[PDB]
């Protein structure tokens, strides 16, 4: 007998307060009772479970299941005592990219089902575990079992296995630092570039190292590629598993749905995938109608799907670059990699649902939402190539009343180019004719007036129904914009126009305000103020009187 | 050598804050510091059956090129009982404040083992390829608002020999920091100062940074003195002095607003009218004087406004309610970089708050939340992190404070 030592346990607790489970043994056929039998007495031998008395108040219900086979399988139902054993601290929780990946010459995937049964559980706990194989026709009493390993359900198996997996393996990493090792489900994956031989070497020290634990790996009995979270990982390179896109002449919000989970996995490898309309279609599982720009945005993922791309592994000794474009409706489309034409990985970002908004403020979400893509998968910044004049950027960022910031950065010329479409004035015009405007409307009847008196003389008063205050405030300036010449100052009182024009959208979900900007572009300057109203400032008392009748 | 007993305030968790995103260089500094810190026993592994977190980094303090380990406790600190340092008034007031990085001392002090488990922390991976490495402390935490309020009956031991010897110093204590204010000359300063390392390293930190209060407080509100005055420029002022009037009581705006009688180009010359003039003058003579009722509470919020000007220049207020400031600054020290000054406008407000009221302030930043959370940690240099929310509309009040 070569010694083996001891996996140590992991102390676990129920919740504060609560108490284990007390629930009842279903009656099983004579017929399933008896599979259990056979199985928990393998089980027993193995030293899986361990009969207990009856002292123990806790149980488990306990099932048989069919295997689809003349085999019945066991089925253990923790639910109940999951809901009252303690949180665990998961690591799994983030899970590695495949364009983080290091390229690899060789990779093997041992298979780790049996020291599973190695991680013994924590003595203090196992009673909380009972379940009841029910007796033939209840005549005695039902035989009683508890675990003394992790059990296939439970809460805390995944991250005890995990933690003790991580702790064995520990010393072997720290002393074969020209390999790399990572353990998921059953399946630990050991890669390097030494030569297979060398290669197939350190495998079997790895075996040797877990019999140390008593735990037995398989024989030399796979390879690349493997399925993996989704993925195809190769030696050399990486993409999904195939993205088929259904053809449907009828389409529902279930199918819908579907379309775009497939779209968003998709894209992060196939460019310039979309999914605006598509999306839209599912606005707040009845079959919706394709818009007509569903339909060419559907029909052109399916041209972008016809045959398979592939991402290339990191390569630590060069840089990262990203390479953003705009395409229209909010939607903005990104590749990251180190050597032009071959990705790492590609996405895309959307506008966030907003009232009001700019190409520049998106791009910039864009970045940071790259940016910290970034640091997760490669622990770093990319440098980025944008569709922006550095000349713009400058523009933006020092008249912008937020701080804003892009890390290091290149323009790349290919439209549509992101742009300033409007800059008011610092200060008033000398020559430009002074537009007092104003805007009222009675909360009652949604009645109001809109309008403007210049130095000039000249005036207008619109009447209006169905409006606010608000929208009459926004009229009044649209009117003075649409008769005023190339050059103009405009006076207005309303905090809630300065506001919004202050902010400097180029796209509105109001048509007003995108009236507004569309003026706005037409014009070579306007220098916009805002004074207190009601305080009988000129003009602004004058147009006041005329709106508000 | 016996710890002192400490708890969560009644029915409330650990905390259970996810570690974020960190760079390849500030991965590798923990794990150096880390790995020396469990050889020294300040820290030690712990297993899945823990499941708090608390998010960490790594810094540089100012003029030090050694990276710096930083646990964000804002979330342990909230859940932390309170513990039952006063604030003096007169630390303010010195001519001269140093501030001396002393969180080192709390590690010689153990921790209640039954708090420990909350002081949860992990290393991450690059994509997550290893499991996050994970620790928990052994001793008093630096950033944990339960260190200094431990360590302060050793503290203060520590101390009285130079007290005793000094009784015109002032001494506060913030958090890992030491704030020694003088009243003496900068090179008498220093050597005080130097001489106060002595007992820590005598009982056992050769950082100081400088400090003097500013002049004004409350920055008096100014409105313009001109020979001509356009249209523009008197609804400019007319404007200001309606938003002033919310803060001062007699403020007048009628004889002003009359001149703006009519619809003139907004280029146009108006001379003032006498009355006007006496108008503008008795404005002036009310903005002299302080606001009325103005008064600090310490059992309410501290807020700190922030606007950008432009050219690197950045105002600020301090208040607890609105048109109560207790405090208003300006500042123009990164001639790039937004987030950096914005950061250090953040830092130098959180110091300015800690020398006055002895606690920090909540900031309204003038920036977009995905901007600043994904940038500010690179800028960041104090050993405390204050509270802040995001301004998304912009404040029509800039203009009333450049
Ligand atoms: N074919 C193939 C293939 C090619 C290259 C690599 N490179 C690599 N660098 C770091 C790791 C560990 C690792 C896995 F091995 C597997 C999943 C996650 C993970 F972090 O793998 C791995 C494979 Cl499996």
């Amino acid at each position: 007998m070569v010694p083996i030592s001891p996996i140590e346990t992991v102390p676990v607790k129920l919740k504060p307060g609560m108490d284990g489970p007390k629930v009842k043994q279903w009656p099983l056929t004579e017929e399933k009772i008896k599979a259990l039998v056979e199985i928990c007495t393998e089980m027993e031998k193995e030293g899986k479970i361990s009969k207990i008395g009856p002292e123990n108040p806790y149980n488990t219900p306990v099932f048989a299941i069919k295997k689809k086979s003349t085999k019945w399988r066991k089925l253990v139902d923790f639910r109940e005592l999951n809901k009252r054993t303690q949180d665990f601290w998961e690591v799994q929780l983030g899970i590695p990219h495949p364009a983080g990946l290091k390229k690899k010459k060789s990779v093997t995937v041992l298979d780790v089902g049996d020291a599973y049964f190695s991680v013994p559980l924590d003595e203090d706990f196992r009673k909380y575990t009972a379940f009841t194989i029910p007796s033939i026709n209840n005549e005695t009493p039902g035989i009683r079992y508890q675990y003394n390993v992790l059990p296939q359900g439970w809460k805390g198996s995944p991250a005890i296995f995990q933690s003790s997996m991580t702790k064995i393996l520990e010393p072997f990493a720290a002393q074969n630092p020209d390999i790399v090792i990572y353990q998921y489900m059953d399946d630990l994956y050991v890669g390097s570039d030494l030569e297979i031989g060398q290669h197939r070497t350190k495998i079997e020290e790895l075996r040797q190292h877990l019999l140390r634990w008593g735990l037995t790996t398989p024989d030399k009995k796979k390879e690349p590629p493997f399925l993996w979270m989704g993925y195809e990982l190769h030696p050399d390179k990486w993409t999904v598993q195939p993205i088929v896109l259904p053809e449907k002449d009828s389409w529902t919000v279930n199918d819908i749905q579907k379309l775009v989970g497939k779209l968003n996995w998709a894209s992060q490898i196939y460019p310039g995938i979309k999914v605006r309309q598509l999306s839209k279609l599912l606005r707040g599982l009845e079959v919706i109608p394709l818009t007509e720009e569903a339909e060419l945005e559907l029909a052109e993922n399916r041209e972008i799907l016809k045959e398979p791309v592939h991402g290339v592994y990191y390569d630590p000794s060069k840089d990262l670059i990203a390479e953003i474009q705009k395409q229209g409706q909010g939607q903005w489309t990104y590749q990251i990699y180190q050597e032009p034409f071959k990705n790492l990985k590609t996405g895309k970002y959307a506008r966030m649902r907003g009232a009001h908004t700019n190409d520049v403020k998106q791009l910039t979400e864009a970045v940071q939402k790259i940016t910290t893509e970034s640091i997760v998968i490669w622990g770093k910044t990319p440098k980025f190539k944008l569709p922006i004049q550095k000349e713009t950027w400058e523009t933006w960022w020092t008249e912008y009343w937020q701080a804003t910031w892009i890390p290091e950065w290149e323009f790349v010329n290919t439209p549509p180019l992101v742009k300033l479409w409007y800059q008011l004035e610092k200060e008033p015009i000398v020559g430009a004719e002074t537009f007092y405007v104003d805007g009222a409307a009675n909360r009652e009847t949604k009645l109001g007036k809109a309008g403007y008196v210049t130095n000039k003389g000249r005036q207008k008063v619109v009447p209006l129904t169905n409006t606010t205050n608000q929208k009459t405030e926004l009229q009044a300036i649209y009117l003075a914009l649409q008769d005023s010449g190339l050059e103009v100052n405009i006076v207005t009182d309303s905090q809630y126009a300065l506001g919004i024009i202050q902010a400097q959208p180029d796209k509105s979900e109001s048509e007003l305000v995108n009236q507004i900007i569309e003026q706005l572009i037409k014009k070579e300057k306007v220098y916009l103020a805002w004074v207190p109203a009601h305080k009988g400032i000129g003009g602004n008392e004058q147009v006041d009187k005329l709106v508000s009748a | 050598i016996e710890t002192v007993p400490v708890k969560l305030k009644p029915g409330m968790d650990g905390p259970k804050v996810k570690q974020w995103p960190l760079t390849e260089e500030k991965i590798k500094a923990l794990v150096e510091i880390c790995t020396e810190m469990e050889k020294e026993g300040k820290i030690s592994k712990i297993g899945p059956e823990n499941p708090y977190n608390t998010p960490v980094f790594a810094i540089k303090k100012k003029d030090s090129t050694k990276w710096r380990k930083l646990v964000d406790f804002r979330e342990l600190n909230k859940r932390t009982q309170d513990f039952w340092i006063p604030h003096p008034a007169g630390l303010k007031k010195k001519k001269s404040v140093t501030v001396l990085d002393v969180g080192d001392a709390y590690f010689s002090v153990p921790l209640d083992e039954d708090f420990r488990k909350y002081t949860a922390f992990t290393i991450p991976s690059i994509n997550n390829e290893t499991p996050g490495i994970r620790y928990q402390y052994n001793v008093l935490p630096q950033g944990w608002k339960g260190s200094p309020a431990i360590f302060q009956s050793s503290m203060t031991k520590i101390l009285e020999p130079f007290k005793k010897q000094n009784p015109d110093i002032v001494i506060y204590q913030y958090m890992d920091d030491l704030y020694v204010g003088s009243d003496l000359e900068i090179g008498q300063h220093r050597t005080k100062i130097e001489e106060l390392r002595q007992h820590l390293l005598r009982w056992g930190l050769w950082m100081g940074y400088e400090l003097h209060p500013d002049k004004w407080t409350v920055q008096p509100i100014v409105l313009p003195e001109k020979d001509s005055w356009t249209v523009n420029d008197i609804q400019k002022l007319v404007g200001k002095l309606n938003w002033a009037s919310q803060i001062y009581p007699g403020i007048k705006v009628r004889q002003l607003s009359k001149l703006l009688r009519g619809t003139k180009a907004l280029t146009e010359v108006i001379p003032l009218t006498e009355e006007a003039e006496l108008e503008l003058a008795e404005n002036r003579e009310i903005l002299k004087e302080p606001v009325h009722g103005v008064y600090y509470d310490p059992s309410k919020d501290l807020i700190a406004e922030i606007q950008k000007q432009g050219q690197g220049q950045w105002t600020y207020q301090i208040y607890q309610e609105p048109f109560k400031n207790l405090k208003t600054g300006k500042y123009a020290r990164a001639h790039t970089n937004d987030v950096k000054q914005l950061t250090e406008a953040v830092q130098k407000i959180t110091t300015e708050s800690i020398v006055i009221w002895g606690k920090t302030p909540k900031f309204k930043l003038p920036i977009q939340k995905e901007t600043w959370e994904t940038w500010w940690t690179e800028y960041w240099q104090a050993t405390w992190i204050p509270e802040w929310e995001f301004v998304n509309t912009p404040p029509l009040v800039k203009l009333w404070y450049q």
